[PDB]
C-alpha cells in the first residue's frame, strides 16, 4: 500500500 | 512538523566556479532517496532539476549533481553559467502514514559574479498628460550595470531631495549577469512647476566619477 | 503536449473563500498525485497538499488541514477550496503532477482594497540623445491594484533591451512600475515604439505611443 508521494516522473507513489 | 533546513541562504561564484547547497531533514525522507532539487527564475514555476536525490530530469546538464540519502542531501552546481542565476529549492517527501507528506527547504539564491560594468544613465521628465492630474513623476534609469550597489541622488534646482523617491531593481540578467535600476521621484504639479533644474546623480564603482543627467522644465 | 493550467485566482475579501481549478491538457489522470504549492510574493515555496486521483485520498501540510480542501471532480481537473482567507494567504498558487509538471501559477490577493486600473504615461526619449549612440524610452504604469500587469513593446516585435521593473507598492497602497527599452538614437525619428500594457484584473488594455517631444 501507498506510503509516500514520489517526487518526479515515473511511479506516482 | 517536518523540518527541511536548506543552507546557505545565498551564495556567489564566478562563471566557471562551483556552488554547493545542502538540505538536512529532521526525519528521513521515504524512501531514502525521495528528494528533489528545483531551479526557479522570477515569474516562472519551479523547474525540477533532479529527483530521487540524484536522477537528472530531462535536458538538465550534468554540471548539476545531487547526492545524499535519508536526512542529508547536497546539490553541487559546477561550471557555473550566467543562466544559473536563480533561486534553488530542495523538496523532501515522507511517510505520510505517520507524518506530514512533504516539505520544501527555505531556498538558496545564487548570484553570478562578473567584472565591473558601469551603468548608462537616462532621465525622463513627467509627461504633460500626467501633470494635468496634479502629480509629476520624474524617472531616472540606470541600465545594465554590475555590481548591484549604486547610489542615486535627486537634486531639484541643486537642492538634494529626500523622502520622495523609490527604487526598483531588476533581477540579475540571465545572459550578462547585470542589473538595471529605476529611481522615480514623485512631486505635486505645484512643486514641480516651482523649479527649473531636475537632476539625477549616479555614483557607481564602474564610473570614473559621478554621472549626472539633467533637464530644464519646459525645454 | 502535457500541460497544467490554474484558474480562479483574483482579489478576495478578508475572511472570504475562493476555489482554484487546475486543468490538465494533453493527458488525463491515471492514479497520480496532483499537488498544490504556493509562494507568497518574494518568499519561498510552501506545500499545501496532494490528492491521489484514483482514490480521492488527500494529504495536507499540518498548517493547511481543515482550511484548504483539494478535490478531484473530473479526469482532467483538481480544485483547491480555501476558506477564512487572510493576508498571509496572498500568494501565487501552483498545481503540479507529482511535483514535476507545473502550471504557471495563479495569483490570489486577499485585501479589502478596490480594483483600480493603471494610468500609462510615456517616458520620452531625450532630445540630448547622442546621435551615434543609444537612446532610452519607456512607459510608466502608475496607480493600479492588484498585481499583476504585463507590458510588451511593438506588440511583441521588440524584446531586445527591454526591462520591465518589479512593481513598487506606494504608501497609497497602489502599485506602479516602469518598462523601458534602449534603441539606436538614430532610430528615433524613423521608427515607431508602442508599449502594450495589460492589467487583466481591471479589464484594462492600453497601447501608448512613445515619441520625442
Ligand atoms: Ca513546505
Amino acid at each position: 500500500t501507498r506510503k509516500s508521494i514520489h517526487i518526479g516522473p515515473g511511479r506516482a507513489f | 512538523a517536518q523540518v527541511l533546513t536548506q543552507t546557505p541562504s545565498s551564495v556567489s561564484a564566478a562563471v566557471g566556479g562551483t556552488v554547493t547547497i545542502k538540505c538536512q531533514s529532521s526525519q528521513s525522507v521515504y524512501p531514502n532517496n525521495n528528494l528533489g532539487w528545483y531551479q526557479q527564475k522570477p515569474g516562472q514555476p519551479p523547474k525540477l532539476l533532479i529527483y530521487e536525490a540524484s536522477t537528472l530530469a530531462s535536458g538538465v546538464p550534468s554540471r548539476f549533481k545531487g547526492s545524499g540519502s535519508g536526512t542529508q542531501f547536497t546539490l553541487t552546481i559546477s561550471d557555473l553559467e550566467c543562466d544559473d542565476a536563480a533561486t534553488y529549492y530542495c523538496l523532501g517527501a515522507y511517510d505520510f502514514t505517520v507524518a506530514e507528506g512533504a516539505a520544501f527547504g527555505g531556498g538558496t539564491e545564487v548570484v553570478v559574479k562578473r567584472t565591473v560594468a558601469a551603468p548608462s544613465v537616462f532621465i525622463f521628465p513627467p509627461s504633460d498628460e500626467q501633470l494635468k492630474s496634479g502629480t509629476a513623476s520624474v524617472v531616472c534609469l540606470l541600465n545594465n550595470f554590475y555590481p548591484r550597489e549604486a547610489k542615486v541622488q535627486w537634486k531639484v534646482d541643486n537642492a538634494l531631495q529626500s523622502g520622495n523617491s523609490q527604487e526598483s531593481v531588476t533581477e540579475q540578467d540571465s545572459k550578462d549577469s547585470t542589473y538595471s535600476l529605476s529611481s522615480t521621484l514623485t512631486l505635486s504639479k505645484a512643486d514641480y512647476e516651482k523649479h527649473k533644474v531636475y537632476a539625477c546623480e549616479v555614483t557607481h564603482q564602474g564610473l570614473s566619477s559621478p554621472v549626472t543627467k539633467s533637464f530644464n522644465r519646459g525645454e | 503536449q502535457e500541460q497544467l493550467e490554474e484558474s480562479g485566482g483574483g482579489l478576495v475579501q478578508p475572511e472570504g473563500s475562493l476555489t482554484l481549478t487546475c486543468k490538465a491538457s494533453g493527458f488525463s489522470f491515471s492514479a497520480i498525485a496532483m499537488c498544490w504549492v504556493r509562494q507568497a510574493p518574494g518568499k519561498g515555496l510552501e506545500w499545501i497538499g496532494c490528492i491521489a486521483t484514483d482514490t480521492g485520498s488527500t494529504y495536507y501540510a499540518n498548517w493547511a488541514k481543515g482550511r484548504f480542501t483539494i478535490s478531484n471532480p473530473s479526469s482532467t481537473t483538481v480544485t483547491l477550496q480555501m476558506t477564512s482567507l487572510t493576508a498571509a494567504d496572498t500568494a501565487t498558487y501552483f498545481c503540479a503532477r507529482n511535483f514535476y509538471l507545473w502550471g504557471p501559477g495563479t495569483l490570489v490577493t486577499v485585501s479589502s482594497a478596490s480594483t483600480k486600473g493603471p494610468s500609462v504615461f510615456p517616458l520620452a526619449p531625450s532630445s540630448k540623445s547622442t546621435s551615434g549612440g543609444t537612446a532610452a524610452l519607456g512607459c510608466l504604469v502608475k496607480d493600479y491594484f492588484p498585481e499583476p500587469v504585463t507590458v510588451s513593446w511593438n506588440s511583441g516585435a521588440l524584446t531586445s533591451g527591454v526591462h520591465t521593473f518589479p512593481a513598487v507598492l506606494q504608501s497609497s497602497g497602489l502599485y506602479s512600475l516602469s518598462s523601458v527599452v534602449t534603441v539606436p538614437s538614430s532610430s528615433l525619428g524613423t521608427q515607431t515604439y508602442i508599449c502594450n500594457v495589460n492589467h487583466k484584473p481591471s479589464n484594462t488594455k492600453v497601447d501608448k505611443k512613445v515619441e520625442p517631444k
